[PDB]
């Protein structure tokens, strides 16, 4: 019933690779 | 895939096969939305932090397959790659954000009973079905296991979460481009994509007209299958007016 | 104009194996 992404257009942290287990 | 099972035959017509020529193996899958282009994930082709970097003459793709392994004569269909068109703004350097890439075949494929494009989510379609709880369905070659491949396509269904719960199971930045799935610890089913699922296509099937819509692309995940992690999927429509511009 | 509706289910009024799952998640209750 709630939204799981917005639905208008594409208009710091972390980096994936230094998670361990990081699955891509 | 994690705690799936075999797919049907003729199940996912639209999933595409990425196939390292050398060495030979699985590198992503991909999904057929025309008869001449194909959508991945960026992240199967340019990735430098692991020193991944692929161009159009490096891969094949293979559409119309169930078997991982055995060449299905007259069911099918290889293609090479005219161009292939990477997000400019894709963020590699740290999260993935925009996370799509589109390939061009360098000759169409004829459809036939395994070969069929998906549909593309408008505005309507995406407000409807990108709600917590309702169901997309992933599809892949890619691992049974955290870190043993199938012998065929694998297909699971798997619950879109809320953007707080997706945002509080990882230490990662989470952007408007991305949307996570998966089922919560205390919801007695499981199931997620693994290496070798990344870029294919995680599809709902629309009540209103019967169609079959890509709303997200196997981006990445923690593991897979983990309790309390989820599997992000970059949000397609939000970055359907660059997919516009290229085709 | 023709995506998908894929030719061994939907073109034949069949449904595959765990399609209903899907439609019954969409639901609300
Ligand atoms: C990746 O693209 C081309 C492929 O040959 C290569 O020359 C270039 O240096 C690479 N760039 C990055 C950012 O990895
Ligand atoms: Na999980």
């Amino acid at each position: 019933g709630e939204p799981g992404a917005p639905i208008d257009f594409d208009e710091g942290g972390t980096p994936l690779h230094e998670i361990p287990g990081i699955r891509l | 895939i994690v705690e799936g099972s075999d797919a049907e035959i003729g199940m996912s017509p639209w999933q595409v096969m990425l196939f390292r020529k050398s060495p030979q193996e699985l590198l992503c899958g991909a999904s057929l939305i025309s008869d001449r282009w194909v959508l991945t994930a960026a992240h199967c082709l340019l990735y430098p932090p692991w020193d991944k970097n692929f161009t159009e003459n490096d891969l094949l793709v293979r559409i119309g397959k169930h078997s991982r392994t055995r060449y299905e004569r007259n069911i099918e269909k290889i293609s090479m790659l005219e161009k292939i068109y990477i997000h400019p703004r894709y963020n590699w350097r740290e999260n993935l954000d925009r996370d799509i890439a589109l390939m061009k075949l360098k000759k169409p494929v004829a459809f036939s009973d395994y070969i069929h494009p998906v549909c593309l989510p408008d505005r309507e379609t995406a407000a409807s079905l990108l709600q917590a709880g309702y169901k997309g369905r992933v599809t892949g070659w890619g691992n049974l296991k955290e870190t043993g491949q199938p012998s065929v396509l694998q297909v699971v269904n798997l619950p879109i979460v809320e953007r707080p719960v997706c945002k509080d199971s990882t230490r990662i930045r989470i952007t408007d481009n991305m949307f996570c799935a998966g089922y919560k610890p205390d919801e007695g089913k499981r199931g997620d994509a693994c290496e070798g699922d990344s870029g294919g296509p995680f599809v709902m099937k629309s009540p209103f007209n019967n169609r079959w819509y890509q709303m997200g692309i196997v981006s990445w995940g923690e593991g897979c299958d983990r309790d309390g992690k989820y599997g992000f999927y970059t949000h397609v429509f939000r970055l359907k007016k660059w997919i516009q511009k290229v085709i | 104009a023709d995506c998908g509706l894929r030719p061994l289910f939907e073109k034949k009024s069949l449904e595959d194996k765990t399609e209903r799952e899907l439609l019954e998640s969409y639901i609300d209750g």
